[PDB]
């Protein structure tokens, strides 16, 4: 599922990533996830939930990548991000 | 596991 985010400057996404640090059956799709979305927020605005598990950052793929890293790249982009999740719910 | 507000 996709979502793109446009917010202004001095707000947030409105999300709580979540995930592993950097340092046998798949139950994740992905290391990081939403562990909360700010209702009616820019992030809950384009679709995003609890629970949803990040596929891509900005078109980069953060499957296997270290929670500071993806919190990393979803800086990079300003006040623009662009998602893809997935939804285990 | 780490948390963070975005």
């Amino acid at each position: 599922s996709v979502a793109i985010l446009q917010k202004r400057d001095h707000e947030g996404f409105g999300f709580v990533l979540r995930g592993a640090k950097a340092e046998p059956t798949p139950a994740f799709p992905a290391l990081q996830y939403l562990e909360s979305v700010d209702v009616e927020g820019v992030a809950w605005k384009a679709g995003l939930r609890t629970g949803d598990f990040l596929i891509e950052v900005n078109g980069v793929n953060v499957v296997k990548v270290g929670h500071k890293q993806v919190v990393g790249l979803i800086r990079q982009g300003g006040n623009r991000l662009v998602m893809k999740v997935v939804s285990v719910t | 596991d780490l948390q963070t507000s975005i």
